RNA sequence: UUGCCUCCUAAAAUGUAACGGAGGCGCCCAAAGGUUCCCUCAACCUGGACGGCAAUCAGGUGUUGAGUGUAAGUGCACAA
RNA sequence: UUUCUUGCCGGAGGUAGAGCUACUGGAUGGCCGAUGGGCCCCACAGGGUUACUGACGUCAGCCAAACUCCGAAUGCCGGU
């Protein structure tokens, strides 16, 4: 037995991520016609979905782990423009061209842009 | 031989001003209040002195969010 | 790591006086310093 | 005299003065205790009295407990003058009684010395009271 | 060392209220309610006077065997709701049990004996609790004071127990403290 | 291509002193240092408010870096003191930075102490975070001696993943930390 | 007067369009602000007078 | 004493009198206004030269006891 | 008939009562025991002894128009 005494830096960055994308929430939201796509990220991937938050559900989804993006052999922001277009003609054929952009409480930048701005040229007005 | 007080104010009516289940047209206000003792629900708005009024027509119903009261405005279907 | 704003800092040689040579970076803009008593100098670090 | 060291309020309305004890209705701290069976004011100087006559009367060795406090001021305007002008300054302090409540409690050794100081305390206050005992 | 449970005669109440409850009360009945793990909460009067009688045999705490309409159930009284002036019980608890099971209750203690002269034996807590079974519960366990020596504190856990019976509290929580009689110019001097 | 070197003795036979003579489970267990802080808390320029300037200067020519001015965030009667006032400067060193900064203390200025009689081992929070002050600012071969103006201790502490004082002692030996021998 | 009554003009129309207060002690300059001129049609400067 | 604001009286909607019980106001801030983003205090224990419980540093415990220009009340840690 | 009454349904309260280890204050008696009190060896180090005063804490019983973790009956708003 060796009891650890302090907190570990996963918790801090957990919760506060969580706080920051609550914080955040408090003032975006999905609706059936616009609705709310959110992200995660992580050192190795990173996630979408298009939420319609009436009910909690999940319209169209998206993450760095598919054949396709696993294929590429560029950067984390090929990446995040495949996921970007991915997820843009995901929507396109579910019926919805209007979002509210869910950063997820993670800085907007980097590849959290360049996935937002993939998304803004295939077709997704946000 | 004084008393050394004897002021108050005028009272402000606040309080409650719609009631659960009662039809309300969109904009009106709902309950006067000084802090945020309600607290906006959905499709409800917040005013300047933190009077809540109706964004839109439908019937006032109350609710717990989270630990916290909250005013809706519900839509009535149309006949 | 800013632009300019901290002191300068550059690899230096520090000598000891017994004979004991330190690989070091340190803010001395010479970047070289000999000390005459050092970790192996004193009656306290090896028991002299 | 049994004064609070301060009140937050120092003018308040007398105490409503209706209903039955709820609270401190039995015999704790000693074995033979005074409880009482009226509504009244007991104020401090009651208490006083009450005190010294249980121990003039038991004198020897024994535990008087005192468990109510006059922490309620009555206030008292000042002679000959009419009506108005304010409410008065506190002058008398005051614990509210209801029937039922447990005033004085005693620890002695023996029985009808410990009830005589009892009934010699009672003697003493505004309403009437028996000596109650630390059984059902 | 087994107590006979004590045999009372209850009807259901065919009617609830405080109507009810006064009428019965005035009676000369004691409204009670059955419960435990017979998960029936039960409604119950039973005689005023055969109760008080046997609460003075037996103090509060004793099994009763009650028949309801002819079934037998044994009982031990929970808890019992008093009015402050006039005495009479008003209501009574009762869980069922069965032999063989452990129940926590609380005994009243009573100092026993005579101490030392120069100063007074005074209990701060008159009640212990204890973990044991329905029919072995006593109703009563005492403390020794036999001349102790100047003033000293007593504790649950140095109390002599009885068999099959468990402390329950603390064994930290004082019961009886000797405390040095007041001296002629001491007792008067606290007070005011 | 370029390392620190005591960083690198630390990784070669700290890590597997520590590992066999305290035994983890894990390997990641095997404690470190994560951090040092150095902190000049100034404190009377509540008068003086040009005392922190050399504060700085000094701070920032034996650390490395430039000191965030540390302001007072109560206001009390009796030192003078009012809210918003420059009343100490701290750096905290990670890394490359922290490693070189703590040879220049160690291999260089802890030895220059005058009467210098070791370092209490029994100067740990309870955890093994381990922090000790001084009185002059002249054991520092950064700074020359006639070209001080006050005399002024420093505040160091070195922060680790100790559990308790003794992963830290048995770390801070393991560095080379000439401590009292109670 | 500490925080007395200011107006402000615009400089490419002199017209005084909006009055305020600001305090003198610690604004001891003239206040300029841009704001809205409803006849140059457009936000511009704004001069205390 | 006379206008305004807050509380209790005031009897769980609103309103409610007395020379009833307590206090504030006749301002202040070009940021103490707008927006964007980020953070969580007070207190307590432990370890530190001045430096003492107390000043700044480090570790921990700490969900609100701190703070909110300004009375009081309603609020606010999702933070106001 | 929009009025009013009665039944049912949808509401928001902080009164009566109660509780307080749920806050703000008051407040009874115990228990351990500080810090600060005195003394010994003898230093103003250090240690222990002593009516010490006895922080904090804790056990049990309480109190409040301007206290509330709670909390009705009635009344009130609406619908039917
Ligand atoms: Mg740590
Ligand atoms: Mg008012
Ligand atoms: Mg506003
Ligand atoms: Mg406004
Ligand atoms: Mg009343
Ligand atoms: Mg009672
Ligand atoms: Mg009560
Ligand atoms: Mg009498
Ligand atoms: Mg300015
Ligand atoms: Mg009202
Ligand atoms: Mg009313
Ligand atoms: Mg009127
Ligand atoms: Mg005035
Ligand atoms: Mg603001
Ligand atoms: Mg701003
Ligand atoms: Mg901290
Ligand atoms: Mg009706
Ligand atoms: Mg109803
Ligand atoms: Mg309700
Ligand atoms: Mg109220
Ligand atoms: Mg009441
Ligand atoms: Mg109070
Ligand atoms: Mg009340
Ligand atoms: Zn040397
Ligand atoms: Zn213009």
């Amino acid at each position: 037995a060796h009891k650890p005494v302090g907190q570990n830096i996963s918790e801090v960055r957990r919760n506060a991520r969580l706080r920051r994308h609550a914080r955040l929430r408090k003032k975006v939201a999905g609706t059936a016609e616009v609705p709310r796509l959110v992200v995660n990220r992580s050192a190795r991937h990173i996630h979408v979905q298009l939420v319609n938050d009436l009910n909690g559900t999940t319209l169209a989804a998206a993450s760095s782990i598919e054949a396709d993006v696993r294929a590429i052999d560029g950067d984390k922001k090929a990446h995040s423009v495949r996921v970007g277009q991915l997820i843009a003609e995901r929507a396109k054929a579910a019926g919805v061209e209007t979002v509210v952009f869910d950063r997820g409480g993670y800085t907007y930048g980097g590849r959290i842009a360049a996935l937002a701005d993939a998304a803004r040229e295939a077709g997704l007005k946000f | 031989s004084s008393s050394r007080n004897g002021r108050d104010s005028a009272a402000q009516r606040l309080g409650v001003k719609r009631f659960g289940g009662q039809v309300v047209k969109a904009g009106e206000i709902l309950v006067r209040q000084r802090g945020t003792h309600f607290h906006p629900g959905v499709n409800v708005g917040r005013g300047g002195d933190d009077t809540l009024f109706a964004l839109a027509p439908g019937a006032v119903e109350f609710g717990a969010k989270r630990g916290r009261k909250t005013v809706n405005i519900v839509p009535v279907a149309r006949p | 790591m800013k632009t300019g704003i901290h002191p300068e800092y550059v690899d230096t040689t520090v000598q000891c006086g017994c004979g004991h040579s330190f690989t070091t970076r340190s803010t001395k803009q010479s970047g070289t310093i000999v000390v005459e008593v050092c970790s192996q100098c004193h009656p306290f670090y090896t028991g002299k | 005299m049994l004064i609070p060291r301060k009140v937050k309020h120092r003018k308040q309305h007398h105490p409503e003065q209706r209903g039955i004890a709820s609270g401190g209705t039995s015999v704790s701290f000693g074995d033979y205790g005074i409880q009482a069976l009226e509504h009244a004011y007991i104020t401090n100087r009651q208490i006083e009295s009450a005190r010294i006559a249980i121990n003039r009367h038991i004198k020897r060795g024994g535990k008087v407990w005192i468990n109510i406090f006059p922490d309620r001021p009555l206030t008292k305007k000042p002679a000959e003058t009419r009506m108005g002008s304010g409410k008065g300054s506190p002058e008398w302090w005051v614990a509210n009684v209801k029937p039922g409540r447990v005033l004085f409690e005693l620890s002695y050794p023996d029985e009808k010395t410990a009830r005589d100081a009892l009934t010699r305390a009672i003697h003493k206050l505004p309403i009437k009271a028996r000596i109650v005992t630390r059984e059902e | 060392t087994a107590n006979i449970p004590n045999k009372l005669t209850a009807n259901v109440r065919t009617r609830t209220g405080k109507g009810a409850s006064r009428q019965a009360r005035r009676d000369g009945k004691v409204p009670a309610v059955l419960y435990g793990h017979g998960t029936d909460p039960q409604h119950l009067e039973l005689n005023a006077r055969d109760f008080a009688a046997v609460l003075r045999s037996h103090g509060t705490n004793a099994i009763l065997t009650l028949d309801i309409e002819g079934t037998e159930q044994l009982a031990l009284t929970k808890a019992l709701d008093v009015h402050p002036i006039r005495r009479n019980i008003q209501h009574a608890d009762l869980l069922v049990v069965q032999r063989g099971e452990k129940v926590t209750v609380e005994v009243t203690v009573l100092v026993e004996g005579d101490a030392t002269p120069g100063t007074l034996v005074t209990q701060d807590a008159n009640t212990i609790e204890i973990e044991a079974e329905a029919l072995s519960i006593p109703e009563q366990l005492t403390v020794s004071v036999e001349g102790v020596e100047a003033g000293t504190q007593i504790t649950a856990g140095q109390i002599s127990l009885p068999e099959g019976v468990n402390l329950i509290s603390d064994p930290e929580l004082l019961v009886v403290n000797v405390v040095e009689a007041p001296s002629a110019e001491a007792l008067e001097e606290e007070g005011a | 291509k370029a390392l620190p070197r005591l960083k690198q003795r630390y990784r070669e036979e700290i890590r597997e002193a520590l590992q066999q003579e305290f035994n983890y489970a894990n390997v990641m267990q095997i404690p470190g240092v994560v951090k040092v802080v150095v902190n000049m808390g100034v404190g009377d320029a509540a008068r003086d408010a040009k005392l922190i300037n050399g504060a700085i200067n000094d701070l920032a020519l034996i650390t490395g870096q430039k000191p965030e001015v540390r302001r007072a965030r109560k206001s009390i009667a009796q030192f003078k003191l009012r809210e918003g006032m420059p009343i100490g400067a701290r750096v905290t060193l990670r890394g490359d930075r922290m490693w070189e900064f703590l040879d220049r203390l160690i291999s260089i200025a802890l030895p220059r102490i005058r009467d210098f009689r070791g370092l209490s081992p029994k100067q740990f929070d309870g955890t093994g975070n381990y922090t000790f002050g001084l009185n002059e600012q002249s054991m520092f071969h950064e700074i020359d001696v006639d070209s001080i103006d006050r005399p002024r201790g420093m505040d160091i502490t070195v922060v680790t993943t100790a559990t308790n004082d003794a992963e830290g002692r048995a770390l801070l030996r393991a560095l080379g930390f000439p401590f009292k021998e109670n | 007067d500490v925080r007395p009554k200011i107006t402000l003009a615009c400089e490419v129309c002199k017209h005084r369009n909006y009055i305020t207060k600001k305090n003198r002690r610690n604004d001891p300059d003239r206040l300029e602000i841009k704001k809205f001129c409803p006849n140059c049609g457009t936000h511009q400067p704004h001069k205390e007078s």
